[PDB]
RNA sequence: GAGCUGUAAGCAAGCUUUGAUCCGGAGAUUUCCGAAUGGGGAAACCCACCACUCGUAAUGGAGUGGUAUCCAUAUCUGAAUUCAUAGGAUAUGAGAAGGCAGACCCGGGGAACUGAAACAUCUAAGUACCCGGAGGAAGAGAAAGCAAAUGCGAUUCCCUGAGUAGCGGCGAGCGAAACGGGAUCAGCCCAAACCAAGAGGCUUGCCUCUUGGGGUUGUAGGACACUCGAACGAGGUAGAUGAAGAGGUCUGGAAAGGCCCGCCAUAGGAGGUAACAGCCCUGUAGUCAAAACUUCGUUCGAGUGGAUCCUGAGUACGGCGGAACACGUGAAAUUCCGUCGGAAUCCGGGAGGACCAUCUCCCAAGGCUAAAUACUCCCUAGUGACCGAUAGUGAACCAGUACCGUGAGGGAAAGGUGAAAAGCACCCCGGAAGGGGAGUGAAAGAGAUCCUGAAACCGUGUGCC
RNA sequence: UGAGUAGCGAAAGAGGGGUGAGAAUCCCCUCCACCGAAUGCCUAAGGUUUCCUGAGGAAGGCUCGUCCGCUCAGGGUUAGUCGGGACCUAAGCCGAGGCCGAAAGGCGUAGGCGAUGGACAACAGGUUGAUAUUCCUGUACCACCUCCUCACCAUUUGAGCA
């Protein structure tokens, strides 16, 4: 899971519950599959919603 | 080594000492000198192949370079040694004295 | 390639003295010649002609001297049957 | 001898002299299997000429190209 | 510049001053595996296609060279749907891969034992380990800084600050920075405004894209109108030259030892020389040397004005959930991550440890940047109040071997004749082995674990019981 | 140390000759005994010369050993038809494109690999110390090629080829 535009990846940390306990979790962005210009051909490529909001082509 | 095949030398160190020899051998592999009538060996030998013999042989027996130096060919004393170029070629001149080799 | 490097040296046994008299000849070629490059390499050079090519290889023996444990060359044997009414080899 | 395989002509002779020292040598591996041969450094010496000679044509051939 | 075809003892032989063996520089070959790359595969093999050669009456057979994928460029074609793209086909590419020093540096991912005398927060520790990447150093770097004064002016690194300020079941523990002193010292290039052309859409500049002006700036600056691929020296890789006693005498098997005498020394470093050598040799100090490659040092633009324009947008920042800052959410600044929201434009912004006003400093959201720095698989030359063979590397010796394990892996023991083999001719016993003699040596008790040969242990005669 | 003790790993030999320095243990002969849907004869996996010949007996041989599966020096394995390749494919594996995944990677299309399977042409006599559907002998068979031979077809209302 990668984004073409933007350098947005999956990332790992770690979630906390109460008594301030640790253990590891990952980190997922809001990627989207659509269909997008990356060339002057169409192809289907991720992309996250940050990068959609800035107003891209189709 | 300064000590080269077929030389007239004189020894120092050894049982024999102060004695003429000339040189008919030369190991550079291990600096060790064949000279004539030194280390007189008495090589016990069983019989060589084909040959039919049984005995002693005595023979020479190679001794250090170290404890050789050559003669000085126009006085005779044991002298130390040098090395000259003469027209092109190297040449080995003795301390003290003028003359090659 | 060339064919005066393709059968490197005759072997003497009683087996191939006998095989001699019966005009089969025994040579040890190379580890990559196969039966038929010795053939046109034997007529090629020794002016005689052969119906049959018999191949066979030899492994190595194992073999020890002193504490070394060493492997002997691995040969390729081969025998060629002269035709009858040919001539004869040194 | 170290000159004479350049000094010589520039690639045609040096083929049949190739192979005609080249059945020398045959000769002598065929008369040493057989246990005749007398000149061990000749099965030196023919094999050295060979590489001797093929060097030089292969950078003759390399000096050309 | 003279013996040499290694270890290693060969005579079946042969090469050498018509200059060998050897050493240094550059070349050539380099089978087959191996990223392995024609296709396959159980490493070290098998089976091919095309082009060109050898050979055959031909078939079979042989040689040489290409023939993997991806990526970049160029050309052609460009289905379905024949606008056009996917895709396909051809050619060009010292292009990539894979390995590596178990070191060093960045990132991504990332424990537990342990400590807390239990234990979850914390610690261990962002350690080990795994992954990716390059470098010989890497990162970092020219201020939206440090700081609070007649102020300093890129980073980095060392001492100091200081176990201080702080953090912390305020426990266990963790733990700074700036000022000061040193090493080193390089500062630069874009985007935007505007102009010029060409680049067409026309909705006549709202945008092309490549050049140049256009420029990198905070007590603001810039646009804007006024201003001029050689030759040479030093190294490196082979080397050469290089002083002075067989001095006498004694013991000794052998003098380098003892006594009595000399000499050199820019050389008394060291090693070998039958025992402890400056003058025996190799050498050493100096002094030279390069046909060929290789590494270092000398040649081949500004000031003034300030109508107007620009000064890095889904960016700073905020919310939420995390991470890093010594800092564990706390009074929590600051940096980064993910989601969501979301400005300002010079009268503008950012920081000064919550935050707000004043004051001071600075201009982010664009890049590049050597030296001080870290580290040794290596190579050269040396050094040791480092070991002397149960030590020192596992490995002084054919060791990562033998051996064990299916495999990952584990992993030993084993140095010493003599100065020289001069290594036992010859005789007797015997099948030999082994001995006894003879011989070599200074030693045979020195004869193949062969310097010395302790002890355990085992024998043989015996004085006393 | 035990201690010259335990053990010496299922089994019928005995006698005469011969070698030898040495003989229960080696060799020759005559009887006897044992196995015989096996302890016989082929041949896998596997081992890798242990196979044969000639020497030797330090170590291996639970004793001896003149002996060998030990040492040393030689020698021995021949295939168009047998088994496997240049034939096919199963299970499974790999995998251009691709599809997923913090990274390594995982899955998988076309395709390919993969016998234990399917197809597929020599056999019965002889031969030495060692090989034998491999060597010799006679009779065969399979695939492919044409310097050649005869028979026939049509060389575009085309024979033939697939």
């Amino acid at each position: 899971r990668k984004c073409v535009i933007t350098g947005k990846k999956t990332t790992a940390g770690n979630n906390r519950s109460h008594a301030m306990n640790a253990s590891k979790r990952t980190w997922g962005a809001n990627l989207q599959k659509v269909r997008i210009l990356v060339n002057g051909k169409p192809k289907k490529v991720y992309v996250s919603a940050r990068a959609l909001k800035s107003g891209k082509v189709e | 080594m300064h000590v080269k095949k077929g030389d007239k030398v004189m020894v120092i160190s050894g049982k024999d000492k102060g004695k003429q020899g000339t040189i008919l051998a030369a190991f550079p592999k291990k600096d060790r000198v064949l000279v004539e009538g030194v280390n007189m060996v008495k090589k016990h030998s069983k019989p060589t192949q084909a040959n039919p013999q049984g005995g002693i042989s005595n023979q020479e027996a190679p001794i250090h370079v170290s404890n050789v130096m050559p003669l000085d060919p126009k006085t005779g004393e044991v002298t130390r040694v040098g090395y000259k170029v003469e027209d092109g070629k190297k040449v080995r001149v003795a301390k003290k004295s003028g003359q090659v080799l | 390639k060339d064919p005066r490097d393709v059968l490197k040296r005759p072997v003497i046994t009683e087996r191939s003295a006998d095989l001699m008299t019966e005009k089969k000849y025994t040579f040890e070629v190379d580890v990559r010649a196969n039966k038929t490059e010795v053939k046109d390499a034997v007529e090629s050079i020794f002016g005689v002609k052969v119906d049959k090519v018999n191949i066979m290889n030899y492994k190595g023996k194992s073999k020890r001297v002193g504490r070394y444990t060493g492997m002997t060359s691995r040969r390729r044997k081969a025998i060629v049957k002269l035709t009858a009414d040919s001539k004869e080899i040194e | 001898m170290k000159a004479n395989e350049i000094r010589d002509l520039t690639t045609a002779e040096i083929e049949q002299k190739v192979k005609s020292l080249k059945e020398e040598l045959f000769n002598l591996r065929f008369q040493l299997a057989t246990g005749q041969l007398e000149n061990t450094a000749r099965i030196r010496e023919v094999r050295k000429a060979i590489a001797r000679m093929k060097t030089v044509i292969r950078e003759r051939e390399i000096a050309a190209n």
